This record gives structure tokens, C-alpha cells and sequence, in this order.
């Protein structure tokens, strides 16, 4: 569960992503495939060559959903209802993979925005990413 | 830990450029802030009450240096991690009873920190190789549960 | 995130606990302490022997707090704030420990209430207990 | 797995009463219901859309007694777990890439099923001894990740 000061940090810090969103969600994905080859199972037909346009497209969709999760931080079950449909009901993604991506998202925010990534903001981003993962791996409809 | 000999030295390379007096303390300090239940093994450390109190605590920095050194021991001997961390393993497992999930959390915050400090130079191929090193340390430290 | 069907299975099965609340709470606790002796370190001030009056008294409060949580299943963050403050802020409980007690609460519910412990109810009970643990392990003040 | 002489007799004594044809399918089945992301590994089994489709599946039931049988070879040789599970370790880790957290959850649902069947016979000290076996099976099955 996120605190009032968590939401502030997350809103503030994530808001600085802007045009870099699809760049950041794409790098986060690439960190995950390289560092965690086991995640490749879920993407058997993807092109994963370093600059693959498939990965940048999907990178953009992932980031824009997080951007929308922040907008609806107190209403995520209903906000991301269909994304749970996809990840939990249909793909049946093992929740371990959500942690590995969340972490790669955090490495990509620290490598690019060091001035946002204070200890406090780090904690808040970690919590916010865990809370989204619970929604996307849950079945509640 | 099996590294492609590229990997082996792309890692040595980032590690000489590591401020040895300041990165253990930042990694240790972010653990206690991002995963606050970790402060229980460190009640002897005094003020731990806000991120700023944690991050400026002299005991945290001091201990962070000893942690980073154990990691440096690790990078030196990547072929024998279970002999290097055997004394440490017994400490963390048998006496301190630390849940090994916490080993993994520390090693990943050390990654978030190396990324913090080197930005664009801490690339996916560079992370990838550190993830293997830090999985290996955690595995080796958790040996007394296996 | 709990489904409508999850809320109903829990109410239905916790409801049948009734007067045995403290007997099950304290059995769950004993189950925990013998199965996982590392959990004992949290209770250095208790006599933890089989007959213990403290274990039985603490057995009661956990169980009653669970009934309290079933009744506010739709928003436990508010109902369990003093409990969240105590476990996350003051005791600093490693959340692995909540997985251990939860497992021991299902072992007790299986052994005592086998007509209620169907797979669907099991599933709901596990989800319920994880929701509670998430609340008691988070700092949201 | 290091059990006492009475832990060992208590475990042996409870297992002898276990219906080899039914308990493993009932354990596997609740895995698939309680943790639905595990169904992804058993897509060739057929209908797993509902809890009663899972529990009334002849594949879950047939595969269940295969799981149980391997737990049985577990109890037979608790001094040789790593090697009892060496072939399965490689299948589950290298071919199937099953996250080892799932090995721990299946061990626990089996305890839940042992409790459910034996009720008040399944005592605190009997559970405690089975948790040792079950963590041993999961740790041996995970050996390729170490
Ligand atoms: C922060 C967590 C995540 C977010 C916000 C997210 C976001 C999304 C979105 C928005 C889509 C659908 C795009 C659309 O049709 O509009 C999607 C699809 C998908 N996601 Fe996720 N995702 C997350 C985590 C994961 C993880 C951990 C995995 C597994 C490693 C994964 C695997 C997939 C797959 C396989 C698809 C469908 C891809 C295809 O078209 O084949 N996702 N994700
Ligand atoms: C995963 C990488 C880790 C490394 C490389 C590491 C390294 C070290 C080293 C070198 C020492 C000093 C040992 C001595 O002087 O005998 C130490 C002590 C200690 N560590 Fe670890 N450690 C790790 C993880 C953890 C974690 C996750 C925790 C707790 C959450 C922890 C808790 C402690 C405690 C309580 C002490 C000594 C107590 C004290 O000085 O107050 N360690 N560690
Ligand atoms: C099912 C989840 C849990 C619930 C519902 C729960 C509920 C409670 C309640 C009602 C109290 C009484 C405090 C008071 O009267 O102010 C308490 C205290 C306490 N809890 Fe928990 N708890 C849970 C899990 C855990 C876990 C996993 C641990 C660690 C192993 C733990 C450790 C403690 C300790 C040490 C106390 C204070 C005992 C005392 O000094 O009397 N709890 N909890
Ligand atoms: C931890 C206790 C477990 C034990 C003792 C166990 C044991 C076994 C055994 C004996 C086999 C048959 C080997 C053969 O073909 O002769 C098998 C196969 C298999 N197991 Fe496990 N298993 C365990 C956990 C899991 C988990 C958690 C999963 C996935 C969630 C899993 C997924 C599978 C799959 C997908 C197969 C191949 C079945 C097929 O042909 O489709 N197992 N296991
Ligand atoms: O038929 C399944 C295929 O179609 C889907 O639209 C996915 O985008 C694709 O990656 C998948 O392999
Ligand atoms: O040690 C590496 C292993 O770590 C984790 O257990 C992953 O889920 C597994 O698939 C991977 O190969
Ligand atoms: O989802 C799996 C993860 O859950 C814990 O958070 C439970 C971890 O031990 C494990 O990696």
C-alpha cells in the first residue's frame, strides 16, 4: 500500500519521463531480455535485435500504461482492468517476471534521471511498481 | 559464475572506477530505506529514521564499505564464490538467520546504484553481466540453506 | 486483488470459525513456531511452550483481527492501520513471515474445517491472507 | 534433510496411510487453482477453466501420481535428495525454466492436502517434520539454479 508521500514522489518523478517514455520502456525491456533470458518465453516471435522496431512499439505501450496507472493510482484495479485480463487470464504471466521488469524499469530511471532517483523516490517507485504488478497478475472480475 | 571473457573484464573495468568509500554505503543505505524491515538486523546503528538520517549515518557508510569489499572479494574470485563467502554464509544463515530473499534485494539495489553512478555507461550488456555476478554472491551467501 | 467470489468464499468460511477463533489462532502460531523456528525471534518476551497462556492470548487477537479484516474486506488499509503501524513501523517484520503464518492458518483451517476447505475456498483464503499481509507490511502513514 | 528418529517414524507413519492414486492429483490440482499462472505449464492437459474442470481432469490426476511417486522416492532416501531429483532438476530448470518459488508453493499445497485428509492427526510436530521434507524436495529440485 502506497502512502500520500509515495504518490507525490511517483507523480513528480514519473512526470519527467514525457517524450522519453517509449525510449525508457524499450530499454527496460532490453535490460530484461538480456539480463533475464527466461522472460523471452512470453515473446516467442518477437524481433529482439538491439533496435528492433517491435521492441520500441511495445516499449511505448508499456510506458504509456504506467503513465496512466500514475494518473489512476487510487483506482488501478478498475483502471488497468483489461491489462489484468491480458496478463493474468490470458498470458498467465508468472509474477516473478514482474519483479524482474520492475527492477529493469528502476535501473533505466536511475541511469537516465539520476537527480530524480533519490532514496525516497527509489522506495516510492519500487512500491508503485509492486502495486501495479499485483493488479496485472490478479484475477478479480 | 560463468562469464564470456568480455563480460569478465567489462565488469572489472567498471569496478576500478568505483568510489570504494562511498558505494557500499549508498547500496546498504538504499536497502534500509527501500526495504525498511532490513533495519532490524541493524538496530545497533542509531539514527535510521528518515532517508536523510539513514544516508548520512556513519555506521551505514562504514558497514557499506565492508559489504562492498566482500563484493570485491567476489569479483576477484568469480570461479570460487562458495569458498570465499563460506565464512560469511555461516554468519548470515546460522547466526543472523537472514532470509536469503534479502541477499538478492541488496545485489539489485547495488545494480540500481551502479546505474545511478555511471548512467549511459551502465548499458544492458553491462547490467546483464553484473546480474550474474550478484546472483552468484547471493547464491554463495545462501549456501548454508542449500 | 480479490474477486466478488473471493469475498464470498472467505466470509462463508471464516464465518464458520465462530467460537474456536483463539484455539485456531494459537494453533496456527504453534504451527508457525515449530515449523519455522526463525519466527520465534519476534517473540523473545513470550513463553512459547505448548501449553503457553501468552500464545493462547495472542492466538485470540490475531484471529479476532482477521474477523475484523473479513468485515472490512472492501478496504482493510483503514481497518488495520494500527496493525500496519505496529508490524511495519515498529516491529519491522520481514514479510516472509506473513507467508509462513498464512500457510499455517490454512493448515489449521484445512484440519478443522475440511467440508469448507474446497479448492475454490482454499484459493480465496490464500488471496485474502496475502491482502492482509501486504497491508500489515506497508508504511502508508 | 536431517530429521530426528521420531520425526522420521511420524512421517513414515502418516505416509503409509496416503492414497497413492489420489493425493498427488489433489495436490497438483490445487496448485493450478490456487496459483493460476501455473496452468501455463500444463496447456496440453485440456480443460482448466474452472476449479471443478481442474479437479475432475484425468491428466492432472495421472500426472499427480507421478509427482507423488517422486515425493515417495524422496522419503525413501532423505540422505540422497539432490540425486533422487537430478533428472527432474534438469527438466524443471533447464528445459522448463520453472521458477523455484513454485517448487515451494506445491510443497505447501501438499501440506495443506495432508492436513485436510488427516485432520487432527496432522499435528504441529508432524507438520514441522513434513516442512523439512518438503523444503528438501524443493531445494533439491532447484539444484540446477544453484
Ligand atoms: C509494469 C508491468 C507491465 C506493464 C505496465 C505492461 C504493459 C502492457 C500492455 C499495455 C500490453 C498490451 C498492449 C496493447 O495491446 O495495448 C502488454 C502486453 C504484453 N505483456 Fe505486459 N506489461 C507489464 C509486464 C509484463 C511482464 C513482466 C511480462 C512477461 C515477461 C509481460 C508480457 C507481455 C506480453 C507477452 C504481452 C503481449 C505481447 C504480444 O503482442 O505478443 N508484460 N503489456
Ligand atoms: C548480499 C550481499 C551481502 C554482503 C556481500 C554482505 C557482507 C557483509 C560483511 C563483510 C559483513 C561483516 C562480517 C564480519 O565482519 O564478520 C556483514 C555483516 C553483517 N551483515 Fe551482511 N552482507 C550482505 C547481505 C546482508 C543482508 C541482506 C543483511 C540483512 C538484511 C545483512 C546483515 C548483516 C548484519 C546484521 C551484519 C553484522 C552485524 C553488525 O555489524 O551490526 N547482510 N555483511
Ligand atoms: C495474519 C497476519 C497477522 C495478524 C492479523 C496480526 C495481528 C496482530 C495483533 C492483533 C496483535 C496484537 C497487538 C496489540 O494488541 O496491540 C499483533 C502483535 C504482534 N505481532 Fe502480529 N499479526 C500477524 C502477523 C504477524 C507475523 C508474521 C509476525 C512475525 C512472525 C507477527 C509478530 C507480532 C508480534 C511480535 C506482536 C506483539 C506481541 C506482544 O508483544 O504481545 N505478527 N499482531
Ligand atoms: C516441487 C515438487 C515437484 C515434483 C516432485 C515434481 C515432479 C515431477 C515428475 C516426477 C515429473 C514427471 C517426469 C517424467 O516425465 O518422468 C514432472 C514433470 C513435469 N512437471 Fe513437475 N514436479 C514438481 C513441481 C512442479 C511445478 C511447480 C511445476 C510448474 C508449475 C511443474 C511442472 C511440470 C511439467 C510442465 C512437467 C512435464 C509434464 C508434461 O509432460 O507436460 N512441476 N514433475
Ligand atoms: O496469434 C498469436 C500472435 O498474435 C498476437 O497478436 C501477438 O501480438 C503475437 O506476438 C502472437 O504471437
Ligand atoms: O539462477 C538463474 C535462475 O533464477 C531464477 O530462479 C529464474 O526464474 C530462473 O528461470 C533462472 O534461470
Ligand atoms: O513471486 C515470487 C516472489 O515472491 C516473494 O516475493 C514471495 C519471493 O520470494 C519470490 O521471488
Amino acid at each position: 500500500v502506497l502512502s500520500p508521500a509515495d504518490k507525490t514522489n511517483v507523480k513528480a518523478a514519473w512526470g519527467k519521463v514525457g517524450a522519453h517514455a517509449g525510449e525508457y520502456g524499450a530499454e527496460a525491456l532490453e535490460r530484461m531480455f538480456l539480463s533475464f533470458p527466461t522472460t523471452k518465453t512470453y515473446f516467442p516471435h518477437f524481433d529482439l535485435s538491439h533496435g528492433s522496431a517491435q521492441v520500441k512499439g511495445h516499449g511505448k505501450k508499456v510506458a504509456d500504461a504506467l503513465t496512466n496507472a500514475v494518473a489512476h493510482v487510487d483506482d488501478m484495479p478498475n483502471a488497468l482492468s483489461a491489462l489484468s485480463d491480458l496478463h493474468a487470464h490470458k498470458l498467465r504471466v508468472d509474477p516473478v517476471n514482474f519483479k524482474l521488469l520492475s527492477h529493469c524499469l528502476l535501473v533505466t530511471l536511475a541511469a537516465h534521471l539520476p537527480a530524480e532517483f533519490t532514496p525516497a523516490v527509489h522506495a516510492s517507485l519500487d512500491k508503485f511498481l509492486a502495486s501495479v504488478s499485483t493488479v496485472l497478475t490478479s484475477k478479480y472480475r | 559464475v560463468h562469464l564470456t571473457p568480455e563480460e569478465k573484464s567489462a565488469v572489472t573495468a567498471l569496478w576500478g572506477k568505483v568510489n570504494v568509500d562511498e558505494v557500499g554505503g549508498e547500496a546498504l543505505g538504499r536497502l534500509l530505506v527501500v526495504y525498511p524491515w532490513t533495519q532490524r538486523f541493524f538496530e545497533s546503528f542509531g539514527d535510521l529514521s528518515t532517508p536523510d538520517a539513514v544516508m548520512g549515518n556513519p555506521k551505514v557508510k562504514a558497514h557499506g564499505k565492508k559489504v562492498l569489499g566482500a563484493f570485491s572479494d567476489g569479483l576477484a574470485h568469480l570461479d570460487n564464490l562458495k569458498g570465499t563467502f563460506a565464512t560469511l554464509s555461516e554468519l548470515h544463515c546460522d547466526k543472523l538467520h537472514v532470509d536469503p530473499e534479502n541477499f538478492r534485494l541488496l545485489g539489485n539495489v547495488l545494480v540500481c546504484v551502479l546505474a545511478h553512478h555511471f548512467g549511459k555507461e551502465f548499458t544492458p550488456p553491462v547490467q546483464a553481466a553484473y546480474q550474474k555476478v550478484v546472483a552468484g554472491v547471493a547464491n554463495a551467501l545462501a549456501h548454508k540453506y542449500h
